[PDB]
């Protein structure tokens, strides 16, 4: 994989843009208001272990990375030639939207004044987590987690079970490089289990932080004024293997909390991604 | 405080202190 | 839409300043300090959802987003003109003042010592929302609620359902594309609704960041002596289309809170805009 | 005004130092420490208002802004001249002193353990208000109120009544341009009424930051290492108009409160301010 | 120790990676997750002192640090060559993975809501410390402690007693320059007692962070994208003696609290290194 | 006082190293961990006023500042030649040792569940108060209280009376210019009292910040690879007058409180100076 000259000429440079939708555990689906629509955007209530060793989460109370593969124009006429060329991603622009929909604190959440039910409806307060990717494949992804002995549904969504056909051990509360997957689905990887594999995405660059807390302070920027060079230490910005250009992010809000036992459910908020692509002649 | 933000939280502009602006500005014309 | 060369000459560059008040919920009449006017600079009392299924605000207790188009110095004699001129927004200097109104905690808010109704009187605090733009054409918005099950008042504010001409959808809660408008009044546009869309704004700088949280210690930095640069990375700045330039803003500095039953008052402050403009040949 | 070069030769550059003690509420006289000056460097006991429609603020309890006007070595001979020569104000090293004494929590406040009034001496917290400005003219100043009804004596304050002459306007809670006037007195405009004005200041450069909150950690950087430059776009620092050189300031640490009844006192420091000059010629 | 050019040529550059693993407390085997397992990654209970002098911690409740020591490829045919080569560790990627397993907050541990035994299993936060050396000899420890009476176990933790073969003094709780050691082991040097020593560490470059506090929020960032230049102020990085790399770190996220007793157990989490070498002439 | 070039040649630079142990109000002896050297690295129980009136802190409650006086290398033959060198300080690098010690929460502080004293030992909060100097005179001091009418003992620490002979007055609470003092001795200037005077250390360069509150989470950082510049706007950095090169600082981590009534104990840890001096010829 040479990496030779940028291609000039006429559209030699190309702009993407996508939002991803958050996938905070209910479906887009059923739409409706009233058969559980009302939650998209937000995870179903967070339901806790029974026990020490009975903590079995609802699929749909996993926040899950979301993702998008790309199509970009068609390339090389002859893939037996000496020298081709692939997309490169230069740059992205990148946002969350919706910060401004958390001012809501006029619904039925949790009051700020318990004792009379009055105040204000709780505004969305936590955990907030923040990732977003581009690369020219899938993100690799490493698995970790809180408890090796979490009990999660075999169906709907992927685990480290799923990829390694076994259970848990004890070495995936820290870092066993076994249990490793690549995000190529949207919606089905919970963000509590897999993370950026740093020894790999070689070709994705990827970028997050995470805030903790019960109630911590949501905190969040927006401008269509800042960009992300994507280029590494060799001017080199992710390439696209099969000119499929890989998105991926999780926007976690916090929580929003009912009036119902402190039921939590989780927000998640759109990101916007507008990236500036270029060809690269490969040899 | 402790409750920071640095990467995917759509990051921090910037100003530009008046008397740089002449720089800064003869860089865009 | 060919940008060319700066024009040089007399004139050839302007200075354009404005201040926008904020628009929390309280028109700026009735005056009277009796009658409502003392609201003004604030929201009246936010009430709450009185269910999951019945979440209708009031208008004034829905802060909007602050506009003003603003006509500069006309440029073209002959339109058919093969080189005509357009004004280029190139930076501005902005400020939200009276954060040390803030300072006054002698009021008569819910108290710090609520046991005997002692202390100071609150000051206020909480979510915080500043935003700001400056462009060549209205703002433009792209909705996305809390809960697209919201019952808003259908005269008096432009919401997503003044758009649409129907009921907003599920996909109202994360990014549905259909869910657009502009920012073309000034007092009209709640900010829980329409954030600025980062598919659009390509005549448009704008700039905004959220902080949330029930009692989070607002914080403000005012000076003289910062410009914010309007230019892209090409070097333009907006153009202004009708020479007409739009400045859009949102200032919320959080609640008081008081005596009766908690009721919160969102405050909003008013922004400053400097705007310089110079005269860009266009063909 | 046609700003020229700088001049050169002897005694072209001087500098220029002074300490502005904070403007609390408590005169600096009677100095005894039974009369009352225990209280210099705080303000009195905040008192709050009895009523919706009731807010009269003691003026010893409201935080003014402090101000000097210095005056700098005499420049023109001949007045009539064509060019003379003006004062410059290039830079300012400046810093609040005293964070220290903020340390002692070994007086009689409020106590940490009020079950058993054990502990320590609650430390000053809550709002803080740090704003300094060098001008060559007295600082303008924008009135804007938390609450147009308040009640502000008319003797010992100069607040918007005094400059308009007539009673506060619901406008006056948002930017009222007709609210405006100089800091011309130390010691005499509240904080909470007046502002740096945006739109005006042409020839002086202000710098605030406001931290709100109720117990919110005051925070305080001090090194005699770091500058900051008065220069303009244009190279050009507030210009001394009549040799007659402005230092404002206001520096509120938040409040200590005692063991009565929570009473609050704000606290303020004093600011160091050293100023460079050099000549400059002007047209 | 002349350190001259750098040598050019095939292989002259060569990165190596690496992950360490955290060591809070609890070893990596047993490995059931019946039989210890399930603590992997986590502390023991945190057992407190019984009187102002009785303080035993568990060996498994205190946080020690991690280590490891790379084979670098090796170099020099003739040692008594008036001029050899060395690996200089220019550069590091390291990154912190798994703060995105925080966000389970369904387990059983202390919830929010105490009164009805609901809302969320309280997430990990509290006292953060993060630490990572890169350098070419083991990393130099200075002990200092809260308190020199504290009775370490006297096997399976190397502590100031097992270096000095004597109790600590009243000066191991400030600095005393007998209390030093080298990380050569990992898992067993506790971070409450060694310390990067400053006096020392000439070719280790060591980097850390300590947020203290008891409920506060864990933040922590993560990309690919961020370089540590590991070069001095000559341009010269570690240089590997043995050619043994020494990697060195701790990373505590705070603590997760159970329904028992609120017993804390530390959170550790797995920290990935990168570093990038090149091969130096030495004289 | 000419400044001249920098003296080159053998030995024109110079490094020196310091520790400067905390003074936070325990003596280093007795050495003895059950006479009261358990206490050396933080001060004695905060004892509080007992009225209004009478305030009396011991001092072993009151943090002093920690300094040291360094001699470098003599330099001149000839003290009546025209011109003469002088060592200059160029540049520090400095740390505050020991923060990893406050991860010890399993010691008999006041305990995290105080309703079943149960939990973890509760760690050092609170207040911090970071300053280091390094100059080539004393550090010049400004003193400024929270109360002048506090009773320092009059031996065994140095306060304003001492200074002045007299007793403090009302200023002595903002800036009084007559409280001046110099840091010539360790452990005796409270840091409540004597802050850096910014009018004078013409031949110093401090750095100081403060972080108030109750319960704030002390924060740090250490690392080995960060250099401070102590160079002026001339690119002068101090001059050791008599040779002697003095080290000021003070590193208040919070307090610890213990099971009865709450007592408050300061916490300090030490500071390492690495200062890099080199030969100035001085006319």
């Amino acid at each position: 994989m040479e990496v030779l000259d940028l291609v000039t000429g006429p559209d030699s440079v190309t702009e993407i843009e996508a939002f991803l939708n958050p996938r905070m555990g209910q479906p887009p689906t059923p739409e409706s208001l009233t058969e559980g629509g009302q939650y998209y955007g937000w995870s179903r209530g967070i339901n806790l272990a029974t026990s020490d060793t009975e903590d079995s989460p609802g699929n749909n109370t996993l926040p899950t990375w979301s993702m998008a593969k790309l199509q970009l124009p068609m390339l090389n006429e002859d893939l037996t030639c000496d020298t081709l060329q692939m997309w490169e991603a230069v740059s992205v622009k990148t946002e969350v939207v919706g910060s401004g929909s958390l001012l809501d604190v006029h619904g039925f959440n949790k009051p700020t004044d318990t004792v009379n039910t009055k105040g204000i409806s709780t505004p969305v307060e936590g955990s907030q987590y923040h990732v977003f990717a581009v690369g020219g494949e899938p993100l690799d992804l490493q698995g970790l987690v809180t408890d090796a002995r979490t009990k999660y549904k075999e169906e709907g969504v992927v685990t480290i079970k799923t990829i390694t056909k076994k259970d848990m051990v004890n070495k995936d509360q820290v870092l066993n490089p076994i249990s490793k997957a690549k995000l190529d689905k949207d919606g089905m990887y919970p963000v509590e289990i897999w993370h950026p594999d740093p020894a790999k995405n070689e070709n994705t660059r990827y970028f997050g932080n995470y805030t903790g807390g019960t109630t911590t302070p949501p905190v969040l920027q927006f401008t269509n004024t800042l960009t992300t060079v994507l280029l590494d230490e060799n001017g080199v910005g992710p390439l696209c293997k099969g000119e499929g250009l890989y998105l991926s992010c999780v926007d976690i809000m916090g929580w929003r909390v009912t009036r119902n036992y402190d039921v939590h459910h989780w927000r998640g908020l759109p990101r916007y991604f507008k990236i500036t692509l270029r060809k690269r002649w490969v040899k | 405080g402790g409750g920071g933000g640095g990467g995917g939280a759509a990051s921090h502009q910037r100003v530009t202190p008046d008397w740089m602006l002449p720089l800064i500005l003869g860089l865009y014309g």
